[PDB]
């Protein structure tokens, strides 16, 4: 209990793995504008991505909607992960 | 030439508690029904902007020791307070205008000044060098101007029959 | 003989797509400000095609005239470096390009139509079929034209927004001193 | 502000609809408001022409495959 | 008053020397606050919500647009102290917060934008005011020109600024095509509708919102934080905020949106989680700002959120400036001078605080509890009644998700004070020299504003039910 | 004043032959390594290595 | 006992003159995580001069 | 096709009439140094520009808005009798705050070209 | 209508795929914003209307406003550089 429970999953489902959890989220997060080489663009294909992404989304959710969940999932996990 | 209007509008419109006397008056209006407490405001202004950069100096000063602003400061100063004392001033008076501040001494002025117009034929709010369009225009540039005095000034000087009254 | 005239706005759109395409393909960037020039030609002629020569010439006396003038000032007085367009640098951009082409010129001309489903609201945009009715008025009296009622409107109208461009102005002159000039003391 | 202006300084070619469609609008509420789709109906077709371009579409194809 | 302060200043700095620019920026910092002392009696025309049309009818003049005046007014004031009174008379502190001549021009032309765009009633006046808010503050962003870092930020803000305004203007000569309009009075029940009209409405909203930094395109606008000197820094991530989400909530355009909740849900996220990685301070301030610009986002989707929005933009202002102010304060203190524009960049150089100066720490700890969302403090307040208003309309989802960025934004949060009350070898025992006694007031005002002002809720309240419903 | 040019050299005669190996060194130095410059600014149709070649046997004179 | 710690408990460096080098240039780290100033007094002493 | 539009597309479609006949009458032979460029003169592998004044990108920045001042003076003068004595003031208005700023440019000698090497003018004073 | 939208969205790309210059930059928004301009200009004559003319006209003045400001930002990032070069704005 002590240490398998106590001070095993319930800090894994706490402190520890919220810790590494957001680390990893955090890097990957801020190592998306990959390249400082040209700033000008990068976020000018953030813009093109943004919009069409956006534009194709908005298809898919008039569509049906909950095809568009997993795309958002993957989107997220893309960014995220 | 004929100072008939072109478009409907309200009649006796309420602002504030207090009745209304012109909706757009002129700045000729606007300035001879000024109390003593509008000037008073305009030269409290004109005196608290330079003894306010003085006031600073003597808080903080610029260079480690105090040394009273420049006259060219407070000449600028003199000049940017009494501005603003007379925006604050036009204010008062625009707001007594509205109804939106007692305005009795006003009411019985404005009263009288219109039974004169009209006892010597002449047209009330004044006959003007423009169209009847384009004094619809400038009413409806300059009305309810004065709620923009944080950012442009706008005054009427036109001479419209576009006041929120009675058509007699 | 009559028809000789009927595609010279097709003309102007084909030449439009190839003097775009001609400025991001030129070598050396003087020659994409010329062909910048050359699509505001071409601008301005569609403009005088649909009946508002009064904007080709402004057109031409401002943008031509002043800041394709400016452009050119400073890419003679600037190094500015290149790399040419290459196959080894740009052709990745291929498929992102075409899905891109694609999705926004269809959402150009769908987002006009109001009709409610989709596909529709493209084949709204291509509908370009049937020609107008030009009948004739006598109620114009005046000779009014489109800059005296553009004057009209900005002077009476909107004489808010020309006082608000005065500002903007003054910006063009201020913003440029402050950061070109230094100030001795 | 410069609303129902021409490019001859007059009024625009859908002056009269929106017109209408404004009197239905001051006459309403928004509760009532829907009584005035008829007159924004009129106002969007003079401005677009959709129902007219249907109906030439209509007669075209009459003309078009009923005789050949 | 703005126009006659651009117009006057114009000439009064022409024709005078680089020497006077700080005397001219302390007097038109007393003119403002004369003008929002004498001037705000107007608060009157607007009792029982009476709102009037202006300059035709290019403006709107009500309650709410009143108050984001009064407030950016307050901002500015606040802004230009700052800049006219030195905080030390030293000749370090002369060295790295000096004003450029046209400087305080440039704020007052970007402040008329700003308002021009809250008062706006016809799109060709948002145009006007947007292009003139965006060309000052590229000005703004390079007038220090001696940095590389600034003017590169400038070059890369007019690109991206000028992108977003091509759609802007996109968006509006669409509208303009399909009702044949500029005006959104145009638009009522029945148009709605009757039209579908949500792209040209979300793309409006997307081309002003992506101006502020709306996630995924944070990166451009946190990097020109970063590079941009500290004084400027406070100036752009704060005003052109205020101004186009007061734009946006007077404008009830994206009220049940999916699109803006999803970008919101992503703006929460990004915001909370990118910031924890942060060892620069105006990045991890950045990423802040880009949270409470999501909190905000998140009542762009109500239909009633005038209390919510005032509430939390107001405070959310006076802890902005708060907290730069006191990393302003902290570069006495911490060892090693960065740049000649951004004096103090890392979190860790603020190490040991606390036996500098304690009192400035509790005033960080007061500010950080407040982003925090900590009681009795107005952050709290703040997010409570977006909570409401948000749970009221049905956004069940985007509240816990609103709940877990304040978790996780929290900790970069405490990173600040959690560094400041550790201990540190080489304290200061004396100091001769003193930091301004204005500049002192001015903080401590805001920190007692964030402290104290819980106590006047109930007669806000009381004068908002007048001024506002 | 009357200013001297580019490359100019104030005329100090060295009382010393030591001083004057490292200014000879330093002119021979100079040469090699502006003689890219020299079949640059002159069109000159042959090596740079020849170049050099040359000066070597004008310092061997 | 001092050693940079962050906000997730990761490390951090202690930024000094050590690591305005020309040895720290042309590397590529994200925007966050850099360190080098390209302002600093120690790298611009000779700028437009 | 009016006499309008036949000079206007003649002019361009026929320009070159002289060019060809130049290209075909004239000699070309060229020698070397007749492609060259000069009596003397040459430069290394230097740089691609000279530095400038601030003054000749200043001018041309400036021309820019006040060319459109000017140009948005047109719509004033074909509509003045319409906009009759309100317009008027408008325009006043307009012309002052865009003399303000041209007041602006003149205080600040913008448009000057300054000069390094100054002449000497302090004194000659002998410590004794 | 299609001229308009096909300048504006090929610069758009022009603008986003360029790896060459900060001139291709400066003259893609120039060119999107004629773009928007015809479209304004061809509904204004459609319609019959003032109000897109205006917009038109006012657009002119801004884009002129903005060339300046950019051109003399880029003039401040080239006194302290030097040289503008393919990449870093
Ligand atoms: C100081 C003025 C003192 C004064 O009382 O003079 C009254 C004088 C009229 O004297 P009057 O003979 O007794 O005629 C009485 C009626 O006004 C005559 O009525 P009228 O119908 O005959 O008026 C005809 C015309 C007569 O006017 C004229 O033609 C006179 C021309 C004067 C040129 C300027 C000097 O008046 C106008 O149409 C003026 C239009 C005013 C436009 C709005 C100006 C307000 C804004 C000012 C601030 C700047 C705006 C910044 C905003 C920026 C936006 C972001 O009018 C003016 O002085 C106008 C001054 C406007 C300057 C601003
Ligand atoms: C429409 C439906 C939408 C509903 C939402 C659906 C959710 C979709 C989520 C997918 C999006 C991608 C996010 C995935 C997390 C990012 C990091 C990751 O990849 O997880 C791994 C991380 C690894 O830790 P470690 O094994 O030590 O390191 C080696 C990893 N290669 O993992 C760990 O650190 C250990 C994890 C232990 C478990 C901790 C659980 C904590 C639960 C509270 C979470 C609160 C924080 C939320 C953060 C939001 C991040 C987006
Ligand atoms: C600025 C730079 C210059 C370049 C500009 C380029 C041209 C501009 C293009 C348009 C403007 C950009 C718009 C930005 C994207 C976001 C738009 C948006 O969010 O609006 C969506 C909106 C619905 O969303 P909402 O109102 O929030 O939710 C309620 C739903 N009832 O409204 C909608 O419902 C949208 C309607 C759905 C249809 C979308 C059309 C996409 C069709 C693409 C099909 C392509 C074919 C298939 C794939 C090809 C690939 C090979
Ligand atoms: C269960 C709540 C919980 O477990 O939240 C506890 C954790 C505490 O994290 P920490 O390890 O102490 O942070 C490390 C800070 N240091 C390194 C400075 C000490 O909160 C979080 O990480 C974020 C809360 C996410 C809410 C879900
Ligand atoms: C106004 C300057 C703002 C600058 C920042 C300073 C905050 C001033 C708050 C006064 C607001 C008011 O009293 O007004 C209440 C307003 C609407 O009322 P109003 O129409 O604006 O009339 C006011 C007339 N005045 C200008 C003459 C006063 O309702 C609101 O939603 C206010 C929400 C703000 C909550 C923040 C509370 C801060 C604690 C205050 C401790 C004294």
């Amino acid at each position: 209990i002590a240490h398998h429970v106590d001070k095993g999953s319930l800090y894994r489902l706490g402190p520890v793995g919220i810790n590494r959890l957001l680390n990893k989220a955090s890097y990957n997060v801020i190592n998306l504008s990959s390249n400082t080489r040209s700033s000008l663009s990068m976020n000018s294909m953030l813009i093109l991505i943004t919009i069409v992404s956006l534009l194709l989304l908005v298809l898919v959710m008039n569509v049906n909607f909950i095809i568009v969940i997993p795309v958002l999932i993957s989107i997220l996990y893309i960014l995220f992960s | 030439s004929s100072s008939t209007p072109l478009v409907k509008t309200s009649v006796n419109y309420s602002y504030g508690d207090y009745p209304l006397i012109d909706a757009d008056p002129h700045f000729k209006r606007v300035v001879g029904y000024m109390r003593p407490s509008d000037y008073g405001v305009i030269g409290l202004a004109t005196a608290a902007l330079p003894a306010g950069i003085c006031f600073a100096e003597w808080l903080d000063p610029v260079k480690g020791k105090f040394a009273r602003p420049s006259v060219k400061f407070l000449r600028v100063a003199t000049m940017l307070g009494f501005a603003v004392g007379f925006g604050a001033a036009y204010a008062r008076s625009s707001l007594r205008f509205f109804g939106v501040t007692e305005n009795a001494r006003e009411y019985k002025k404005d009263e009288a000044q219109m039974a004169a117009r009209k006892a010597a034929g002449l047209e009330p709010y004044g006959t003007s060098s423009l169209t009847p369009e384009l004094q619809e225009i400038a009413a409806k540039n300059s009305a309810h101007s004065i709620a923009g005095l944080f950012i442009f000034p706008w005054f009427n000087f036109v001479n419209h029959p576009y006041h929120g009254r009675e058509q007699k | 003989m009559m028809y000789l005239t009927y595609y010279f706005i097709e003309i102007t759109i084909f030449l439009a797509i190839l003097c775009t395409i001609f400025i991001i393909s030129a070598k050396n960037p003087m020659v994409s400000i010329l062909y910048m020039i050359a699509l505001f030609v071409i601008a301005a002629m569609y403009l005088y095609l649909i009946g508002l020569g009064i904007f080709s010439l402004l057109y031409i006396m401002i943008y031509i005239g002043a800041i394709a003038v400016l452009f050119l000032f400073i890419i003679t007085l600037l190094d500015i470096n290149s790399t040419e367009l290459s196959v080894k640098s740009n052709i990745r951009d291929l498929p992102l390009v075409l899905i891109s082409l694609i999705v926004l010129t269809i959402s150009g001309l769908m987002i006009y139509s109001n009709d409610s489903i989709l596909i529709n609201k493209l084949l709204e945009a291509f509908g370009n079929d049937y020609n107008t009715i030009i009948t004739q008025d006598w109620f114009n009296i005046e000779n009014t034209t489109l800059l005296t009622t553009i004057g009209n409107v900005l002077l009476t109208n909107n004489a808010f927004i020309l006082l608000v461009l005065a500002i903007v102005l003054l910006l063009g002159i201020i913003g440029p001193i402050s950061i070109t000039m230094k100030h001795k003391e | 502000t410069a609303a129902g202006i021409s490019l001859t300084g007059g009024r625009n070619r859908c002056f009269s609809e929106w017109q209408s469609f404004m009197h239905c609008t001051a006459k309403t509420d928004a509760k009532s408001r829907a009584q005035c789709l008829p007159n924004f109906e009129d106002y969007m077709e003079c401005l677009h022409h959709t129902k007219e371009k249907a109906r030439l579409r209509e007669i075209e194809s009459v003309l078009k495959q009923k005789k050949e | 008053m703005l126009i006659l302060a651009i117009i006057s200043l114009i000439t009064f700095v022409s024709m005078s020397k680089l020497s006077d620019n700080r005397a001219i920026i302390r007097l038109i910092n007393i003119y403002l606050i004369l003008v929002l002392v004498l001037d705000s009696f107007l608060y009157l025309l607007f009792l029982n919500n009476q709102t009037y049309t202006v300059m035709g009818e290019l403006l709107i003049f009500n309650s709410f647009t009143f108050y984001i005046d009064m407030l950016i007014y307050f901002i500015m004031i606040v802004i230009s102290s700052l800049y006219g009174y030195n905080l030390y008379n030293n000749n370090l502190y002369k060295t790295l917060f000096e004003p450029k001549k046209e400087l305080i021009i440039l704020f007052l032309i970007n402040i008329l934008g700003a308002l021009l765009i809250v008062h706006s009633n016809d799109f060709i006046t948002l145009f006007v005011a947007i292009e003139l808010q965006s060309y000052s503050i590229y000005l703004i962003t390079a007038i220090y020109n001696s940095s590389y870092k600034a003017s590169k930020a400038s070059m890369l803000y007019f690109f991206m600024g000028g992108i977003l305004s091509i759609l802007i203007a996109y968006s509006i000569n669409t509208y303009y095509s399909v009702l044949n309009s500029y005006t959104l009075h145009s638009l009522d029940s029945l148009i709605i509708n009757t039209l579908d009209l949500n792209l040209i409405l979300i793309a409006l909203s997307l081309g002003l919102l992506f101006k502020i930094g709306i996630a995924p395109l944070h990166k451009w606008l946190i990097s020109i934080y970063e590079n941009t000197p500290i004084l400027i820094t406070i100036y752009i991530s704060l005003i052109p905020k205020i101004s186009i989400l007061s734009y946006l909530v007077l404008s009830n355009i994206s009220i049940n949106s999916l699109v803006i909740s999803i970008l919101a849900i992503l703006t929460l996220l990004v915001g909370s989680v990118g910031g924890l990685l942060q060892i620069k301070i105006k990045r991890l301030l950045a990423f802040s700002g880009l949270t409470n610009a999501g909190y905000m986002m998140l009542l762009l989707l109500l239909n009633n959120n005038e209390f919510s929005y005032l509430y939390y933009i107001t405070q959310y202002s006076i802890s902005h400036l708060a907290i730069f102010m006191i990393i302003i304060f902290s570069i006495y203190y911490i060892n090693y001078i960065n740049n000649q524009y951004n004096p103090i960049i890392y979190v860790n150089q603020l190490k040991g605080l606390i036996h500098d100066n304690a009192y400035l720490v509790l005033s960080m700890a007061i500010v950080v509890f407040s982003f925090i969302g900590i009681p009795p403090l107005l952050g709290f307040f703040g997010k409570l009644n977006i909570l409401m208003s948000i749970l009221n309309n049905g956004y069940y989802f985007i509240s816990i998700v609103l709940i877990v960025a304040s978790l996780i934004s929290a900790l970069y949060y405490l990173y600040l004070l959690n560094v400041s009350i550790q201990d540190k070898n080489n304290i200061l025992i004396n100091s001769n020299e003193t930091v301004s006694s204005v500049l002192s007031y001015i903080l401590s005002s805001l920190i007692i504003l964030i402290t104290f002002g819980f106590i006047y809720n109930s007669l806000i309240i009381d004068i908002f039910n007048v001024y506002f419903n | 004043a009357i200013i001297a040019t580019a490359f100019a050299e104030t005329v100090k005669f060295s009382g010393s032959k030591q001083e004057l190996q490292k200014r000879t060194l330093a002119l021979y130095r100079q040469f090699l390594r502006g003689a890219p410059t020299f079949a640059d600014l002159y069109e000159v149709q042959f090596s740079i290595p020849t170049i050099r070649t040359k000066i070597r046997q004008e310092f061997e004179r | 006992d001092p050693i940079p710690s962050g906000a997730l408990g990761q490390k951090v460096p202690h930024v000094d003159e050590s690591h305005q080098d020309l040895l720290f240039r042309t590397s590529h780290m994200v925007e966050d995580l850099e360190t080098y100033d390209e302002d600093s007094p120690i790298n611009t002493s000779d700028a437009n001069t | 096709m009016n006499t309008f539009i036949i000079f206007i597309i003649l002019i361009p479609i026929v320009g070159f009439a002289l060019l060809a006949v130049n290209i075909l009458l004239a000699v070309y032979k060229p020698y070397n140094e007749k492609l060259g460029a000069f009596e003397c003169g040459l430069t290394s592998f230097n740089q691609t520009r000279l530095a400038f004044n601030a003054a000749f990108i200043l001018v041309a920045i400036l021309f820019l808005p006040f060319d459109l001042e000017i140009s948005t003076l047109l719509p004033y003068v074909m509509s003045i009798y319409l906009v009759s004595n309100y317009g008027f003031t408008i325009v006043l208005l307009f012309l002052l705050i865009l003399i303000i700023g041209f007041v602006y440019e003149i205080n600040t000698n913008a448009l000057k070209i300054n000069k390094h090497n100054k002449p000497n003018t302090d004194s000659l004073i002998y410590k004794l | 209508m299609f001229i308009g939208t096909i300048i504006l969205v090929l610069s758009f790309l022009g603008f986003v795929f360029n790896r060459r210059n900060i001139i291709l930059a400066f003259i893609c928004l120039e060119t999107m914003l004629l773009g928007i301009n015809l479209i304004l200009l061809r509904n204004s004559v459609l319609f019959d209307d003032i109000s897109g003319s205006l917009f038109a006209i006012v657009i002119i003045i801004l884009a002129g406003v903005e060339s300046a400001i950019g051109l003399s930002l880029l003039v401040s990032y080239y006194r302290l550089r030097g040289v503008i070069n393919s990449y870093g704005i």
